[PDB]
């Protein structure tokens, strides 16, 4: 049976959030070219998704 | 809030730059020379591609 006590304090680090990133596929792919965007529009609405 | 599209700023003006001289004409060498012929024995030049 214990005869004394020991008040200890522990730490625990837990992530609850991450970096809220936003990548514009209209500028990442086909930065300023017009024919590039015209060809990208053929692949569908992947950028919207 | 619903993301709809992406906005772009249309460029208005235009900037074009050029090098300093790009094989400048030798007009300065002929203008301020050191020896000049006389009037009756004047000599011409063939300055071209400058």
């Amino acid at each position: 049976i214990p005869t004394n006590f020991s008040i200890s304090i522990t730490t625990e680090v837990m992530p609850v959030s991450m970096a809220k990133t936003s990548v514009d596929c209209n500028m990442y792919i086909c930065g300023d070219s017009t024919e590039c965007a015209n060809l990208l529009l053929q692949y569908g609405s992947f950028c919207t998704q | 809030i619903y993301q709809t599209s992406n906005f772009r700023v249309v460029p208005s003006g235009d900037v074009v730059r050029f090098p300093n001289i790009t094989n400048l004409c030798p007009f300065g060498e002929v203008f301020n020379a050191t020896k000049f012929p006389s009037v009756y024995a004047w000599e011409r030049k063939k300055i071209s591609n400058c």
